[PDB]
């Protein structure tokens, strides 16, 4: 029910 | 309430909104589902205490119920908490391998994990192969490593070698690795790193029953006691098989050897919560150790 909600993401490839 | 939280892996940053009743398990599960990690038993969520200690979130408790330092956003580091006994046999997913590689390489390059110069040059060459692929001369010309952080500062400081000399030493090995796939360079790195004395050891400042300063190490194989100025060579070694029992109460910790004749080893931590964290790591490592032998 109260699962965290994703709001932003940064992916570092290299 | 809706609380802002950031979880940083070695190569991703995740911003979440949680609620006061959100559990560490629910945050952990969302992290591992987002990045595709299945070998979750090695990992945990690290944070800074209200008094500035690095500890691990309890997944069976509320996030706000633990004494995470009161800031917005809340800052967590998704990191390996337990290390395998053999990276080759135990790190099967490529993402697991890469997260261990990055975390270990970070600790080597920041001098947290001691590494002698010859090993550091060799480790750097596998990291180079992992980043650049095969050394190609149409692609990699002199100075191609000038922007890479490749060696620990302690190695640089000893040694009178200039940057170009270090980069040529690393380049020699880089040429030797021609044909090696990038995931194999990562695993080759970890095979060398896992032999280092400080690899995978959780150190805690502790004191003798006389008050003398020492270090405790907790790792996958048991506990070690170190002199104050030598974290490489254990003074006393307590593998699980040689421990009759371990106990803590408040700040006092007692290791009883499997041999009554052998004396108890008594030490003191600075705070009760340090002893709880030592024991949390003993129980987790002992548990994974037994699981590997089923």
């Amino acid at each position: 029910d109260s699962e965290p909600v994703l709001k932003g993401v940064k992916l570092h490839y290299t | 309430k809706t609380i802002s939280v950031r979880v940083t892996t070695m190569d991703a940053e995740l911003e979440f909104a949680i609620q006061p009743n959100t559990t560490g398990k629910q945050l952990f599960d969302q992290v591992v589902k987002t990045i595709g990690l299945r070998e979750v038993w090695f990992f945990g969520l690290q944070y800074q205490d209200t008094k500035g200690f690095s500890t691990w979130l309890k997944l069976n408790k509320k996030v706000t119920a633990q004494d995470v330092r009161k800031e917005s956003p809340l800052l967590f580091k998704f990191r390996a908490k337990f290390y395998p006994e053999d990276v080759s046999e135990e790190l099967i997913q490529d993402i697991t391998q890469r997260l261990f590689f990055l975390q270990v390489k970070e600790g080597i390059l920041n001098d947290d994990i001691y590494c002698p110069p010859e090993t550091a040059v060799l480790l750097a060459s596998y990291a180079v192969q992992s980043k650049y692929g095969d050394f190609n001369k149409e692609v990699h010309k002199s100075g191609y490593l000038a922007g890479d952080k490749l060696l620990p500062q302690r190695v640089l400081e000893q040694h009178k070698l200039n940057k170009d000399q270090w980069e040529e030493r690393i380049q020699v090995w880089h040429e030797e690795h021609r044909g090696m796939l990038r995931e194999d360079a990562v695993l080759e790195y970890l095979k060398i790193a896992q032999d280092l004395e400080m690899y995978g050891v959780n150190y805690f400042s502790i004191k003798n029953k006389k008050g003398s300063e020492l270090w405790l190490g907790v790792d996958a194989l048991g506990l070690n006691i170190y002199e104050q100025n030598d974290r490489l060579t254990p003074k006393i070694g307590f593998p699980w098989s040689e421990i009759r029992n371990i106990s803590f109460n408040d700040k006092k910790f007692v290791i009883k050897p499997i041999d009554k004749k052998a004396p108890d080893f008594v030490f003191y931590a600075p705070r009760l919560r340090i002893n709880k964290r030592i024991l949390a790591l003993c129980m987790g490592n002992h548990e994974l150790y037994m699981r590997r032998r089923k």
